[PDB]
């Protein structure tokens, strides 16, 4: 096996928006090292990802009503090989990211609240190098299952899980999947290989 | 009852070789607070039939194997699974502990090779302050 | 309040294709001042949008039928501050704007007919500038509310309203939401201060 | 009969701090076109039950609410809605006139918060020769 | 009739990822002469069109273990007005091209098994120009059917056909379509003449 | 019966004028093989009722027209199509090479504004080895 190598894509994420179970405009790439996803309407921002323009033709009262509360929304950033988050709303954001579960020992499905002003690490590049090579050495059909470890959910104003009335992602009204460019390269080159 | 009772001979295969969990505990007949968790063990026996199995050693009767695992006080809890430790608790502890310990382990496997298996129910829930901050 | 800037982000528009309740292909930003919507089949041109080439799995015989008739299409251009639509193909055009709407003291939900020849002004930006200023005054509330009043819908061939078999716009074959982003920009710009 | 009857004292009460639209008839008894409309009144009455009040104030009776709203002619149709003016007809008009202005103007509220309201059900069409070219 | 060019656009062609009946990820431009579709998790390749980083919230089962089976996929590539498609994955590929149908004298519709280490022509440019110019003489309705000759349907590891469980491609877990950029070109400027 | 016997001067309007696909027989009393085809036609008009005729031109009785459409031996099948030529089958065969050559160009018209109908049912399948390799 020829070890990888931890480089930087130019585009360190991509996010894409959902109400629901159903896609809801186009998939941001992020470019710049600070930005933020917000409710507001700016089109032509390389740091925000705004949602409020984005139409929805089967939107319902509650999706719009949600919509009203993202505000601020949150603030994403990326910093020497780490991902953080901040709820810049008025209303909480709920973030299910798996590499963030696990500097915790939480369950990998685990949904965690971010308060308003409330900053927090959800992601490490380090933290997947190890999950990485523990997969190599467990064989290949590991190493697949990894590509969901690149992958971060998070849900604005309303929470999901065990102790809400919505139990999975699809049934909250406005949140995002965020794709990481890095570990899904540094995935691929394992891939390729076994 | 469904409470297996482990021996240092009959361990490897009760345990080792099982199928599913295995949630092991090693217990004396002088340990307090080993009989305090012994009638919560009875009712998690009961009520996690057909996921969990509940296994006792006596480590008075059977030197051998708690020293292997590290075991150096009791009460202790090693969750097995396929052969594995997959978790660990120690101490005296309630039956909402106990459940608590049992209900964010009882993951299956054995992973990574099956971490889909934590992705098809309804995931747990955490507050940041939960970090304890 | 702080005052705004009236500036033109370099892509004036975003047109989205729909057939009837569904998203098809992808969205166009123009960044001409003259462009064209059409059944045809150019891939690579920035002032064309051309429909006939984009495909549908869940396409019917009817909305095939009508994308046969779409023809020449719609002329789209940007001058001065103001938009307007030319009806280029055969069959007319039905177009729901607000700002155009509110132009005439109609029904702001109003769909207008522009048959083949005829060119009608569909947006001007001072119109919109006047609802902002009464919306700031009326509070937040109504300024989200302006977000729709950047989106235009605009029906090939088909028309739909209370005149017609069709009642909504998700019931015709062939239709397009155009965001004017100038006045989405300056949306924003309000929007993040109150 | 379901049409209020006007004066200037209850002027205040049952047309500006009511509930829902109000149509105000502006009349008198030597108005021509006014008693035109005067039965067309009664049949929008009954048939706009639960969404428009029909009010009349005679202008003779109550002379002091007909130049404050500017009314300088008759037969003359203020459309109120939560107390501001929403829509005005002028002169004597028919029964189908009457219908195409309200169901042009009820459009509820008191706008630009309940924008909404006026996308939630079919739209009305027009001809781009409307504008009248 | 005005002779049309045979000119090349500088994207040869435009690739679309489903599964099932549901578009799945963005639309993939070739600039590249060479290319490869595959199941692995590149995501800033301009010769790669990475499939396993692609998330689809309505993805079953049976979906996501023929995912596992594309591996290397299918290497498309653009030489000398000929477009062709080798089998790289370690189970066969299905391809549904008219073009190629045409050269053999099979069924328009039909699909042809490509297995692992095979080569196959999928596209031939002066076919399609000899077709084009059947069509002219025809009339114009001929003309516009000529669109779905512009593009190709490929299904990964399963088959679709008369002698398949799957009939239609739309039953098939993961398949991909082609839009041949040049002929759509082509077509378009004899579809604005007629 | 259901098949057609053509005659030099019926072949226009039974063939070229005819609705739907036609399948034209060319035969004469000493081919052999034609007679081996001959029992074979009559399960074909039989089973492909309603999309397709089965005809029979004796060359023997009507010797004009084989030459026009440049049959020079035979049997020779000529599948006609609202006038034209769709295709065209020679020398002896069995009732499945029949059927394939049917089942593949009973693809109606006239394309290609017709071009269509040839997606809108469950297409057939081939190997890249079918192409003979």
């Amino acid at each position: 096996l020829q070890p990888v190598t931890y480089c930087e894509p130019a585009f360190w994420c991509s996010i894409s928006y959902y109400e629901l179970n159903q896609r809801v405009g186009e998939t941001f790439h992020a470019s710049q090292p600070s930005m933020t996803v917000d409710g507001f309407t700016d089109p032509s921002n390389s740091e925000r990802f705004c949602l409020g323009l984005l139409s929805n033709v089967n939107r319902n009262a509650a999706v719009e009503l949600t919509r009203r509360h993202i505000g601020r929304g949150v603030r994403l950033y990326y910093i020497g090989g780490e991902v953080f988050a901040e709820c810049l709303s008025d209303s909480a954001i709920f973030v299910q990211s798996p590499n963030c579960n696990q500097r915790y020992g939480w369950h990998p499905a685990t949904v965690c609240k971010i308060p308003p002003g409330c900053n927090l690490k959800i992601f490490n590049n380090q933290e997947f190098a190890a999950l990485l090579a523990q997969s190599v050495n467990q064989g290949f059909e590991a190493v697949y299952q990894l590509t969901r470890m690149c992958t971060i959910r998070m849900s604005f104003v309303k929470g999901w899980g065990a102790e809400y009335r919505r139990q999975t992602v699809t049934s909250t009204p406005c949140w995002i999947e965020l794709h990481l460019n890095g570990p899904l390269q540094w995935l691929d080159k394992v891939l390729t290989q076994m | 009852d469904k409470i297996i009772h482990l021996t240092d001979d009959s361990f490897d295969t009760d345990v080792l070789k099982a199928d599913g969990a295995i949630l092991v505990d090693f217990w004396a007949e002088w340990c307090g607070p080993c009989k305090m968790i012994a009638p919560i063990l009875d009712e998690i026996a009961d009520e996690y039939q057909g996921k969990l199995t509940v296994a006792k050693l006596n480590i008075d009767q059977n030197p051998g194997t708690a020293p292997k695992y590290g075991i150096r006080g009791i009460p202790t809890l090693l969750l097995f699974k396929n052969g594995e430790v997959a978790a660990t608790k120690v101490g005296a502890l309630s039956k909402g502990q106990l459940k608590e310990f049992l209900d964010a382990n009882l993951a299956g496997s054995g992973l990574l090779c099956d971490l889909d298996a934590l992705f098809q129910g309804v995931p747990p829930n955490k507050s940041i302050y939960d970090v304890w901050v």
